[PDB]
RNA sequence: CCGAUAACGAACGAGACUCUGGCAUGCUAACUAGUUACGCGACCCCCGAGCGGUCGGCGUCCCCCAACUUCUUAGAGGGACAA
């Protein structure tokens, strides 16, 4: 009886939007890392064709931006991109305070820590580094992480059970903890690559996509294996609505958003497809991110438009 | 105009696409990236030239079965 | 001590010149060196433009060669006595250097 | 510090100073198998290493020859006393030099015979030594009164591009026989592999290669191994 | 008020000339090597040196203090470069100080006039060749 | 608003023509407040189509050869011909500059090897010629005479603008059409 | 206000501080001044009977605006084309003495005088009054 | 180059390649390159306005009596592939 309405887009930067981030202490900002090399704030005015407007934008990285996360205070925004860096931003003009020299090669994903205190970042060169807050590096992990590319990796929501996941082109859904960064399970069953991976506001459980196409939940606690759940083609995005459950996911050039009490498709998500000239495959989604509300979706789109997404009725 | 490819640059795609099909999409970045780290191509030229054929030739493949 | 020296490096090549530098860079803050970086001075090329032919007799096609110099500068703030074996151990026959004092 | 030179000057005299000793040292021993020098310049006592073929003749008896050569060089280029020494180093691969293989033409065709039969046998020397290709020039006054050129290319051989400066090395000969000079080309296409030092790192630049994948296997129902 | 490190210094390139504009906040005084911008070279090239001040009109320009040095060059390209560096100066001084949507207006009533104004003119010159008195003209040649 | 050279507002001009009124470049958005830009017009094709008429004006005037890249030179005999057209006429100097080359330009012509066919002419092509035919108008009325270039340049406007077979520009006009229509 | 000599047009001010220095007869004229042939590169002596005046006056305005000039650097500033003949042209430097006449004059009005370095450069009281008939030729172009 | 095919598999030349031009307010840096800021010093105006204007005047790495690299230099990388 739930459908999701799209009101409006948020058109002004050129490029694949990569990432939406959004806080839960300021519902009036979103940023948005996109292939521009650029980061932009948004004033959340809800108008009708003006429902948001470009207000400051963040530059600084030498190419394509990859990843971008907030603060739980909302002041410090943190973002690595493909030049292989990261940076960590603010508001109040959006100047970069710290930098971070790190990967040889690219970084693909950062993660602020529970307290905000451990930043960690997986990149390209097959590597993981947890960073102190000013900087430095504490120590990388290698010769037991994945063999290939390090894709997405978040934190656990929450302080009790300090868990870091890791997925990668290793078809490997590897775990570490924080107390000594040792792994601690080493789930198999993928048969492509991993994009994502998301961790739900409980630390209980965990969802991963890839070219495989199946969102593959995991369990955390147990931590043997749950439900695996099949949606479409290609998985770009991962996010578990914040108060509720309806786990999302965007696969291809739509949005397939799912329950758990119940494995039923809940609803599809597409844009409207206008002139169909036959020869243009309609554009991918390439981020999702909820509104820390569970009353608005913000789905990145690889044209260079960000969609929002109502819930209705 | 005059942007034919090579016979260097087809067959080394073809290669590339015959033995790493499962790592490669329609995105000319990402493989870029793969093909800058299966391959040892010499030169930043060459290698985005087969990077750029490869995003073709999988645009093909998804249409249809071309060789392959 | 506390003595200022300068430590001018040229040589044709770069890649070479730009590993003993670094090197040379590198032992001197893990010694505990203050140390200001390496100053390139702008390239000089040396552009002879001959006639290609031993008698007058052609086209009239030239020759156009080209040799390149590049200059570096490092600082250091420590007697010479750890100065001059480390950069004894950092030779790389195409690089001609010059160790001088600020006073010189 | 009280004689000073530009280091434009500078450097331009050091060049000149190699290939006036390079030419000396081919002009006197050609008949060692000579094949280039290398000098290590530095504000103290510098080495200059000769990269001969036999360097049991390049030393003399008890090694007189280099002794004799280091008192020349000291007194021609005034270096001051025990400031420059000499050595000498066996080339390894002297199949792969050119200047060594063209001295090797020049002697056999100094000792007379065919020159098919010289040029065939140096030319598959070098190839059983193992280069990637060879070319063989002479020119001259050959079986006849009037002049000829005869080639005797083999395998594989680069012409264009900035690969040919670094992957061949080429050598030029005078052969002063009875009736005019005969002219020695022989130019030699060096292997890549080793990236070490029988041929040159960072191979010819439209030569790719492709790793080969792994097994990958077991994509099959999904397990945990926990620790 | 008085808030300070209010500052931006944007260059702006024609074929050798290298104008850097420094963009403070003051009150609506512009000068290139420390003389006005009516006091300045050829002055038959006026209006295209104070072409941007006319488009944006002085509203835009009544709380910034542009200083502008520039170097290298000739008469008519020092020109250029200077309004290409006001204008690309006015455009980042507004968009790392105040609202995204005035750097956007700024900027596309910029584009729509004389794309110079922002982007530079990337031809340079050519090199002359050994048959001729130039680039690609050739020596006169002679049959008989 | 734009109001090239500070005075003579510029969109109050017609022009009559829809051939060349399609590749006339007076209206409001090539309006500019002076002929000179370092254009890069020459890039492609039909690039001078939107290139502004007085630019072209200024770029065919300098020429003969001991000026070539005097442009301001011309920039300002241009300036002050428009001044001297609307002080003997009292019209708009743009308007009267877009008759003269609505006028000058010829609109047959003929061409071949082996003049046998009169052929007609494209809109750009008889735009390209009525500039170069009024530049060479004046041009040649100045050379050795006490008039300056900039009042022969006017007055080679104003007569070609009324039409009265005494410019350079139409004389050549009316001959071309003359010879085309002799082979048609 | 203001103002300063960088903020007027530069030619009326140049015309303006040759009147002024014409004006107050303290300036040293040589008795050459009508026969001089000002930098050999040229021919007929200045079309003017003061122009010792004027180029006294670019002299100040050019030691104001860039101090430590010499007789070479002033010989460079008044220097030009060299039409040669039938062969092409060439660069010239100006006469040596009618720089070295224009210094000496400007150093007896005590409104330049040779500094630390070589050369010479402006004194308060030249950029004083330099700056005063700024003042006036601006007032009078502005009203 | 695609294809066709009594030819198949190759080799040189072309292309790749090297140098140069154009872009990086991103990185590494600089008293033999500077820029901002500050403090002195000259002039202009003032009735006082003043954190006013000009300065290629001086100083701020003999150690804090300042930071920084936009402009200059040149290293590493990026960037364009008909995407
Ligand atoms: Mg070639
Ligand atoms: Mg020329």
């Amino acid at each position: 009886t739930e459908q999701m309405t799209l009101r409006g887009t948020l058109k002004g930067h050129n490029g694949w939007v990569t990432q939406i981030a959004t806080t839960p202490q300021f519902p009036d900002m979103i940023l948005s890392a996109s292939r521009d090399k650029t980061i932009i704030m948004w004033k959340l005015t809800r108008d009708e064709t003006n429902y948001g407007i470009p207000q400051r934008a963040l530059r600084g990285h030498s190419h394509f931006v990859s990843d971008v996360v907030i603060s739980s205070d909302g002041q410090f925004a943190l973002s690595g991109s493909w030049d292989g860096t990261l940076r960590l931003w603010d508001l109040t003009t959006g100047t970069t305070t710290r930098r971070f020299v790190g990967h040889t090669k690219d970084v693909l994903s950062v993660a602020f820590s529970s307290d905000n205190r451990q930043i960690v970042s997986g990149s390209r060169d097959k590597t993981i580094k947890l960073w102190n807050t000013l900087g430095v590096c504490k120590y990388t992990v290698q010769d037991e992480s994945h063999s290939e590319w390090v894709s997405c990796v978040r934190f656990s929501p929450n302080s009790s059970n300090p868990i870091i996941v890791s997925c990668g082109w290793d078809k490997l859904v590897k775990v570490w903890n924080l107390a000594n960064c040792k792994l601690k399970t080493n789930h198999i069953g993928h048969t492509g690559y991993l994009n994502t991976v998301t961790v739900s506001p409980d630390g209980s459980l965990c969802a991963s996509g890839g070219k495989d196409g199946q969102a593959m939940l995991w369990d955390l606690n147990e931590g043997k294996h749950l439900y695996t759940l099949d949606g479409g083609d290609i998985i770009n995005a991962l996010c578990f609505s914040p108060n509720r459950y309806w786990l999302c996911a965007a696969t291809g050039p739509s949005i397939k958003i799912w329950d758990l009490e119940g494995k039923i498709i809940v609803d599809e998500l597409k844009q409207e497809v206008i002139s169909t000239s036959s020869k243009a495959e309609p554009p991918q989604c390439t981020s999702l991110a909820w509104s820390a509300d569970g009353q608005t979706l913000f789905a990145g789109y690889t044209d260079n438009l960000v969609r929002v997404w109502q819930v209705t009725i | 105009m005059g942007r034919v490819r090579t016979k260097t640059v087809k067959k080394a795609a073809r290669v590339i696409i015959e033995k790493y099909y499962t790592r490669l999409g329609n995105d000319f970045h990402t493989n870029k990236r793969v093909c800058e780290e299966i391959a040892i191509i010499p030169s930043k030229k060459l290698r985005n030239k087969i990077a750029g054929y490869v995003t073709h030739l999988m645009k093909r493949i998804q249409r249809g079965p071309v060789r392959g | 001590a506390i003595h200022r020296i300068r430590i001018t490096l040229t040589s044709r090549n770069v890649k070479s010149l730009e590993k003993v530098c670094a090197d040379l860079i590198r032992g001197a803050k893990e010694k505990n060196l203050k140390v200001k970086g390496p100053v390139r001075m702008p390239t000089k090329t040396l552009r002879i433009t001959t006639r290609k032919t031993p008698c007058g007799e052609g086209s009239k096609t030239w020759d156009r060669f080209q040799m390149r110099i590049h200059k570096r500068l490092i600082d250091l703030h420590s007697p010479s006595e750890i100065v001059k074996q480390i950069t004894s151990i950092s030779i790389e026959p195409g690089v001609e250097v010059e160790v001088t004092i600020a006073d010189a | 510090m009280a004689v000073q030179i530009s280091k434009k000057r500078k450097f331009v005299a050091d060049g000149i100073f190699k290939a006036e000793l390079n030419e000396f040292l081919t002009r006197e021993l050609a008949e060692d198998g000579y094949s280039g020098v290398e000098v290590r310049v530095t504000p103290t006592r510098t080495e200059i290493i000769i990269l001969a073929t036999r360097t049991q003749n390049v030393l003399g008896e008890k090694g007189r020859r280099i002794r004799e050569l280091t008192a020349v060089v000291q007194k021609r280029f005034g270096f001051p006393e025990g400031s420059v020494e000499l050595y000498a180093e066996k080339v390894a691969t002297r199949g792969l030099c050119a200047i060594a293989q063209a001295e090797s033409l020049r002697y056999k065709l100094l000792g007379g015979l065919a020159v098919r039969r010289a040029c065939y046998g140096v030319l598959r020397f070098i190839m059983e030594s193992g280069a990637k290709g060879c070319e063989v020039v002479v020119s001259g006054k050959l079986r006849g009164q009037r002049a000829k050129s005869m080639k005797f290319v083999d395998g594989l051989m680069i012409h264009s591009g900035d690969p040919v400066n670094y992957y061949v090395d080429t050598a030029v000969r005078h052969v002063l026989l009875r009736q005019g000079v005969l002219g020695i080309k022989v130019k030699i296409m060096l292997p890549w592999d080793p990236t070490g030092k029988i041929g040159p790192k960072k191979p010819l630049p439209d030569h790719v290669s492709i790793v080969e994948p792994k097994d990958e296997i077991l994509p099959t129902t999904p397990i945990s191994e926990q620790k | 008020s008085k808030g300070p490190l209010q500052s931006v210094q944007v260059f702006g390139r024609k074929k050798t000339a290298t104008a850097v504009a420094h963009c403070k906040r003051g009150n609506g005084l512009i000068k290139v090597n420390g003389r006005p911008l009516e006091m300045i070279e050829p002055r038959t090239l006026q209006y295209k040196l104070l072409e941007p001040v006319l488009l944006l009109g002085k509203e835009r320009f009544a709380g910034v203090d542009i200083r502008v040095r520039v170097k290298g060059g000739g008469h008519v390209a020092q020109i250029y470069a200077i309004r290409q560096s006001i204008s690309k100066a006015l455009v980042a001084y507004y968009q790392k100080y105040v609202d995204e949507a005035s750097k956007k207006e700024i900027k596309d009533i910029l584009i729509q006039y004389d794309r110079t104004l922002l982007v530079a003119d990337p031809r340079r010159c050519e090199s002359k060749k050994f048959g001729g008195p130039g680039a690609r003209a050739r020596y006169q040649k002679s049959y008989r | 608003d734009i109001k090239l050279f500070g005075k003579w507002s510029t969109d109050d001009v017609q022009i009559n023509d829809i051939s060349l009124q399609d590749y006339i470049a007076v209206k409001e958005k090539y309006a500019k407040y002076l002929p000179h830009s370092a254009g890069r017009y020459a890039a492609k094709r039909f690039r001078k189509a939107q290139c502004p008429i007085v630019e072209r004006l200024t770029n065919s005037m300098m020429m003969h050869g001991r000026n070539n890249g005097k442009k301001l030179m011309t920039v300002r005999i241009v300036k002050h011909a428009f001044e001297i057209i609307h002080l003997l006429t009292g019209e708009n100097p743009l308007q009267v500059l877009v008759n003269a080359i609505i006028n000058s330009g010829p609109r047959e012509d003929s061409t071949r090897i082996g003049r046998r066919q009169a052929v007609d002419v494209s809109p750009l092509r008889r735009v390209n010629q009525a500039i170069w035919l009024l530049c060479t108008g004046a041009r040649e009325a100045a050379f050795r005479n006490i008039k300056t270039i900039a009042e022969c340049l006017a007055d080679e406007l104003i007569n070609a603008a009324k039409g009265s077979s005494n410019s350079y520009a139409i004389k050549k006009k009316d001959e071309l059409e003359r010879v085309a229509k002799s082979n048609r | 206000p203001g103002v300063t000599v960088k903020d007027v047009n530069q030619q009326e001010f140049v015309r303006a501080l040759a009147a002024f220095l014409k004006k107050s007869g303290k300036l040293k004229v040589p008795e050459w001044v009508d026969t001089v042939k000002l930098a050999k590169h040229k021919e007929l002596a200045p079309y003017d009977e003061n122009w010792f005046y004027t180029r006294a006056a670019s002299t100040a305005r050019h030691l104001y605006l860039r101090g430590g000039a010499g007789v070479g650097s002033m010989t460079k500033i008044y220097g030009g084309r060299q039409r040669n003949g039938v062969m092409p042209s060439h660069f010239s430097r100006g006469s040596k003495s009618v720089a070295r006449r224009v210094l000496q004059a400007l150093e007896g009005l005590k409104m330049v005088e040779k500094d630390q370095d070589g050369g010479r450069k402006l004194t308060p009281q030249g950029q004083r009054d330099l700056d005063r008939i700024a003042g006036q030729v601006a007032a009078a172009n502005k009203k």
